[PDB]
């Protein structure tokens, strides 16, 4: 029933739900990997795509 | 899971025949459909 003359509750909203699954196929979807600069000439710990 | 596809390309003049010699195949690409596959057909 809504009407514009309405207070905090009575208001229309939009809801988006997400889902996922898992499953033995291959990974299509994931969040991004941060990365460092690169110091040179340096004794130093270093990762390059795992 | 994952099909995978090879590919090379060379010229030859011989006819009826695969001439003998020796080559190797860089990887192309490969896909995540993860369909296992039993049977494969060619289109001309
Ligand atoms: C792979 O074969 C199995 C047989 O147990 C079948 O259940 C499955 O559906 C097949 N994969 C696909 C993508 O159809």
């Amino acid at each position: 029933g809504f009407q514009p003359t309405n207070g905090v509750g009575y208001q229309p909203y939009r809801v988006v739900v997400l889902s996922f699954e898992l499953l033995h196929a291959p990974a299509t979807v994931c969040g991004p990997k941060k990365s460092t600069n690169l110091v040179k000439n340096k004794c130093v710990n270093f990762n390059f795509n795992g | 899971g994952y099909f995978k596809i090879y590919s090379k390309h060379t010229p030859i003049n011989l006819v009826r025949d695969l001439p003998q010699g020796f080559s190797a195949l860089e990887p192309l690409v490969d896909l995540p459909i993860g369909i296992n596959i039993t049977r494969f057909q060619t289109l001309l």
